[PDB]
């Protein structure tokens, strides 16, 4: 709607406890590359993100 | 002899990995006491409702 995120009514809600025994500090997140099919003149590697 | 072992890790124990598992038909409109599972709570009888 008109807000992108600093409204809704709602529940969140949880799904499965689970054990992690080391420590951590320090987090990153994953992305996905698209293979972009080119031509063979093209000679070089490109990604649709 | 076709052995099998489990593993019971037990690193884990307060889970929801519990099977006890009962039935006994219940009929309300009586001053009765009973508790079943646990809430730590009574109630009254007959099962399913709302």
């Amino acid at each position: 709607l008109v807000r992108d995120l600093p409204q809704g009514f709602s529940a969140l809600e949880p799904l499965v406890d689970l054990p992690i025994g080391i420590n951590i500090t320090r987090f990153q997140t994953l992305l996905a590359l698209h293979r972009s099919y080119l031509t063979p003149g093209d000679s070089s590697s490109g990604w649709t993100a | 002899y076709r052995v099998v072992v489990l593993s019971f890790e037990l690193l884990h124990a307060p889970a929801t990995v519990c099977g006890p598992k009962k039935s006994t038909n219940l009929v309300k409109n009586k001053c009765v006491n009973f508790n079943f599972n646990g809430l730590t709570g009574t109630g009254v009888l007959t099962e399913s409702n709302k």
